[PDB]
RNA sequence: AGUUGGUGGGGUAAAGGCCUACCAAGGCGACGAUCCGUAACUGGUCUGAGAGGAUGAUCAGUCACACUGGAACUGAGACAC
RNA sequence: AGAAUAAGCACCGGCUAACUUCGUGCCAGCAGCCGCGGUAAUACGAAGGGUGCAAGCGUUAAUCGGAAUUACUGGGCGUAAAGCGCGCGUAGGUGGUUCAGCAAGUUGGAUGUGAAAUCCCCGGGCUCAACCUGGGAACUGCAUCCAAAACUACUGAGCUA
RNA sequence: ACGAUGUCGACUAGCCGUUGGGAUCGAUCUUAGUGGCGCAGCUAACGCGAUAAGUCGACCGCCUGGGGAGUACGGC
């Protein structure tokens, strides 16, 4: 019953971008926008956009570079049924590096460079690479 | 390359009329020992021209793999049929910590601190093709930083 | 204990030089040393891979002479320091006290030096030791108690380490017959056959 | 200073002292998901202000009675 | 299985019996010959096996088996037995030490005699 | 059913149903009470890449016991090896 | 003073390093699992040879590992074990989307404690080692204060997917 | 008591039918069912494939070698 809303987006970006599409559609939240924008900031995607009117639709362009898909895989790690929280000495990685991780501190939504970075651990959100 | 490694040699039979007809299997890893590696499968009536068939079937198509100086990249776990593989970069000191078809096609493909392990199945055909899966998916840097610049993507 | 009997089985065995003669006159013409030893000489039989590891240890173990258990405590005491645990261990064995009066050369075979050891005629800071155990450490002065330095044996294996081959690692008096160990030689110093990772490898098993 | 609990009112229906439970989470310690624990304390009420489902805060005395070392300081919510 | 159903019911742990029910974690015990007798084994096999019944200082009562190619155990021998199952006979789960108390372990034995008690023969 | 709380009093080196006389009908429990079986606890030990699993010889801390069941005296301290 | 006073145990078909003869013939026997023995037995019993250990060597009993074979890390349920015959619903678990607040969870910091011994690192002594010993690190925990507000929880007001 | 396939929600190329209902101009589109093929993907294989056995979430039920045995004893 959309218990989770982020799994819902990660689900359609990579459904989507293992079919050959070029557009993802979805309903918006602050939190959604916030991951989008961490991932143009991290190149995994081409750009994000957000629509007026009281409903907002959040419309995100994929990348494909080479004959295969810029984003290969794709994991949520906290969902409602877990609520996994880890320190700064604990923080993941995710291809010894190589990719990303996001994370959700009391500094915002960033990624696991930044939070070493910054100094201050929270909430994994899912693991890209 | 040249390095030659024999895998398995396994003996297999069909039914006839007026009995059993043998035939000798056999599986091989080929490699240059810095970066080229293929393996291959043989079928004969003796041992010797099944051998001679999986080199040269072994032989071609020989892949190219990204190795960071002898030791893999990042910590990797593949899989294939119902067989799984997880190996790990390691420090220099260690040898190749792996049994039999692991240790034949890393030993060959030029790797020597590996440090890996077999889940499932130990079928040395279906986990030569795991192996082979994850080291073909090795993707090294330079090319996952093809988004951006270098040096921020690290 | 110690391993007491032939010493040209063990050569054969393993199918190399393994020098436990005093080398004076070869090693090929007392032993024909190109059969396995036994009744079944003349087969090849080709060995599988812990075979072959096993071959690689017994090969170090029988040149220094050490039993398993003396072995084990080195490998576990070679694993336990940094940098590379298969150089470590030749590092370690290296620095044994007979194999270093060895080096010198005031013993003819490692036996040899065992037993000069063993019998309280060889001194390592000034002081008698006769524990064929004691790891030199890098600029101890080893020499020879004065009351056995005319001994025959010491003058007839000097130049026996006249002709082996430099070490270049350690120096040595004639006339005082004292020497002064430099420092544990490097990997490349030592014979660059005897493939350690085989031993590595059956240990971590 | 001095250590204090907060709790909801559960049951008054004794003399001069009510009931009072307090949640806690609690990590599991092999399976790591966070699970609710209860407490049920015993509170010194002296004057009988306490209604079932007050929210109030206590804190630890000397014992005075068997099962009852706890006094309450403050009645921060009434119940409706 | 879910975390939440784990929570409620967490994996539970089985345990091994021993096949050595009798001599309750003991190396070896000690007991008496109630009988001795020769029994024969499972299908593919065809011998005539040398078995005793034993009473144990336990109170129980077990087949053993005695190996080697002569015994000399009669009615009331004090015998030590062991663990170790004979895989022809069905039932039988001990086994006899040879030269321990009453065996007297096997004669001219030369080769691996210490499994059979046997002294050097010097 | 002294069971849970209150008051007066007694008692203790000291808070307290610890005890007593009245007043009330309370207290605990599927977050496992009660009952049955088994067992001194911990620092630690052994295994394992780790997470775990098994386990409390020797050494150190605490507890309980001193043929079996009770009781108190003397004493700063005992319900007394 | 003198070489004098001081080597044994298990195994050798595959797993697993090490092979041939002579006896016996579904017997006698062996055996951790596959299994050997019915007239050329490298598997039984001996002898020659060899392989592992070594003042020890084997067997038995027991724990963990390998076992991802109770799977948190880290398994499954069409046919191999495994979806209740089907609904409704209680305790519980989980919760579409905006503001604003609070600081229980969360994160960072400070302070107290976490006995010594033991394990780990750098050293020092016994001719070496075991052993003893100095300093450190660790003891991944608990408690109290300070700060943050992305997420969850709680409170107030909204919105319509 | 069977689709030998728990309920709920969201995504993922297409083609041919059919039962109810809508729209726009016999044609096109769109819903809620009911069938046949099939690309990716999945599976040990058979095969599944918008009526998933694919990609994911929330909760529940169940399994841990074959016999003994869905049996014995106890409760209801
Ligand atoms: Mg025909
Ligand atoms: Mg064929
Ligand atoms: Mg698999
Ligand atoms: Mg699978
Ligand atoms: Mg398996
Ligand atoms: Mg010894
Ligand atoms: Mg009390
Ligand atoms: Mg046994
Ligand atoms: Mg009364
Ligand atoms: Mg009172
Ligand atoms: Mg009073
Ligand atoms: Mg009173
Ligand atoms: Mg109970
Ligand atoms: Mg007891
Ligand atoms: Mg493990
Ligand atoms: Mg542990
Ligand atoms: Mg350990
Ligand atoms: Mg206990
Ligand atoms: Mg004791
Ligand atoms: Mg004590
Ligand atoms: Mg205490
Ligand atoms: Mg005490
Ligand atoms: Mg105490
Ligand atoms: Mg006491
Ligand atoms: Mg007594
Ligand atoms: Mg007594
Ligand atoms: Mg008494
Ligand atoms: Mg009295
Ligand atoms: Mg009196
Ligand atoms: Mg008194
Ligand atoms: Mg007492
Ligand atoms: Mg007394
Ligand atoms: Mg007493
Ligand atoms: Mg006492
Ligand atoms: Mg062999
Ligand atoms: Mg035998
Ligand atoms: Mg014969
Ligand atoms: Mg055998
Ligand atoms: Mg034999
Ligand atoms: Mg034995
Ligand atoms: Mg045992
Ligand atoms: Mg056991
Ligand atoms: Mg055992
Ligand atoms: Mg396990
Ligand atoms: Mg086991
Ligand atoms: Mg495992
Ligand atoms: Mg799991
Ligand atoms: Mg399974
Ligand atoms: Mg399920
Ligand atoms: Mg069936
Ligand atoms: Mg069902
Ligand atoms: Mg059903
Ligand atoms: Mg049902
Ligand atoms: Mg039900
Ligand atoms: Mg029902
Ligand atoms: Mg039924
Ligand atoms: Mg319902
Ligand atoms: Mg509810
Ligand atoms: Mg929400
Ligand atoms: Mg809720
Ligand atoms: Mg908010
Ligand atoms: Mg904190
Ligand atoms: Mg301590
Ligand atoms: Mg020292
Ligand atoms: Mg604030
Ligand atoms: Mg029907
Ligand atoms: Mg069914
Ligand atoms: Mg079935
Ligand atoms: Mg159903
Ligand atoms: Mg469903
Ligand atoms: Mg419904
Ligand atoms: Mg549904
Ligand atoms: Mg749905
Ligand atoms: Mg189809
Ligand atoms: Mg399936
Ligand atoms: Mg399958
Ligand atoms: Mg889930
Ligand atoms: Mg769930
Ligand atoms: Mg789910
Ligand atoms: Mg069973
Ligand atoms: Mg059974
Ligand atoms: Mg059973
Ligand atoms: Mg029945
Ligand atoms: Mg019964
Ligand atoms: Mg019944």
């Amino acid at each position: 019953s959309m218990q989770d809303p982020l799994a819902d987006m990660l689900t359609r970006i990579r459904n989507a971008q293992m079919a050959e599409k070029t557009v993802v559609s979805m309903p918006s939240s602050k939190l959604k926008a916030a991951v989008a924008k961490v991932l143009k900031d991290e190149g995994y995607i081409a750009d994000f956009q957000i629509s007026s009117e009281v409903k907002p639709q959040l419309s995100i362009e994929l990348k494909y570079f080479e004959g295969k898909p810029v984003i290969e895989e794709v994991k949520r790690i906290s969902r409602p049924g877990l609520r996994q929280y880890k320190s700064v000495e604990q923080l993941p990685k995710v291809r010894g590096g190589l990719g990303v991780s996001i994370v959700s501190t009391n500094k915002g939504v960033m990624t696991d460079r930044a939070a070493r970075a910054a100094g201050v651990g929270g909430e994994v959100l899912c693991t890209v690479f | 390359g040249y390095i030659e490694k024999l895998v398995q040699v396994n003996r297999v039979a069909k039914t006839v009329k007026g009995g059993r007809i043998f035939a000798f299997t056999a599986l091989t890893v080929v490699g240059d020992g810095k970066g080229r590696v293929g393996f291959g499968r043989g079928k004969a009536r003796e041992v010797p021209a099944a051998i001679q068939k999986a080199m040269e079937a072994a032989r071609r198509n020989m892949i190219q793999v990204d190795l960071n100086g002898t030791t893999l990249q990042y910590p990797t776990k593949s899989a294939h049929g119902a067989s799984k593989v997880y190996m790990q970069p390691a420090s220099e000191g260690t040898g190749i910590i792996a049994g039999g078809a692991m240790r034949a096609v890393l030993e060959v493909a030029g790797v020597q601190n590996v440090l890996a392990k077999c889940y499932g199945s130990t079928n040395p055909v279906n986990v030569v093709y795991a192996t082979f899966k994850g080291l073909k998916n090795m993707q090294a840097p330079e090319a996952v930083a093809a988004k951006r610049g270098k040096s921020v993507e690290e | 204990a110690r391993y007491i009997g032939p010493k040209c089985k063990l050569s054969r065995r393993e199918g190399t030089d393994l020098f436990l003669k005093s080398g004076a006159r070869a090693l090929d013409s007392k032993c024909k040393a190109e059969n396995v030893p036994g009744q079944h000489g003349q087969r090849r039989g080709r060995l599988s891979d812990y075979g072959l590891q096993l071959r690689e240890k017994q090969k170090v173990r029988r040149i220094y002479g050490v039993l398993e258990r003396q072995f084990r405590g080195y490998y576990q005491e070679a694993s336990r320091r940094k940098g590379s645990t298969g150089e470590n261990l030749l590092q370690l064995l290296e620095c044994r006290l007979d194999n270093v009066v060895y080096r010198m050369g005031f013993g003819s075979t490692r036996s040899e030096s065992r037993q000069l050891v063993s019998h309280k005629a060889i001194t390592v800071n000034g002081q008698t030791v006769n524990i064929p155990s004691y790891q030199v450490k890098a600029g101890d002065v080893v020499a020879v108690r004065e009351k056995s330095k005319n001994q025959l044996r010491i003058a007839q294996a000097l130049e026996l380490c006249g002709q082996r081959g430099r070490v270049e690692w350690v120096e040595v008096d004639l006339d005082k017959k004292a020497g002064t160990f430099k420092s544990a030689p490097a990997r490349s110093d030592l014979s660059a056959d005897i493939n350690e990772n085989l031993i590595v490898e059956l240990y971590s098993k | 200073t001095v250590r204090t609990l907060t709790g909801r009112v559960v049951s008054d229906k004794m003399d001069k002292t009510v009931t009072v439970l307090i949640e806690r989470r609690v990590k599991h310690p092999i399976y790591g998901k966070y699970v609710k624990r209860s407490t049920k304390l015993h509170a010194h009420d002296e004057s009988n202000q306490c209604r079932i489902g007050d929210l109030v805060t206590i804190r630890e005395t000397r014992p005075l009675a068997k099962t009852k070392a706890w006094t309450l300081v403050d009645i921060v919510e009434r119940a409706v | 299985a879910t975390i939440n159903q784990l929570v409620r019911k967490p994996r539970k742990r089985m345990v091994d019996k021993s096949d050595v029910p009798a001599l309750q974690n003991c190396p070896q015990r000690r007991g008496v010959c109630t009988r001795v007798y020769t029994t024969t084994p499972k299908k593919p096999n065809s011998a005539l096996r040398k078995v005793c019944r034993v009473r144990l200082t336990n109170g129980f009562e077990v087949s053993s088996y005695i190996g080697g190619e002569g015994h000399n155990l009669q009615e009331h021998s004090v015998v030590l037995i062991r663990g170790g199952r004979v895989k022809d006979l069905p039932g039988v789960r001990y086994h006899t030490v040879r030269g321990s108390l009453d065996t007297s372990g096997v004669k001219d034995r030369k080769q691996g005699r210490s499994k059979y008690g046997a002294k050097r023969p010097k």
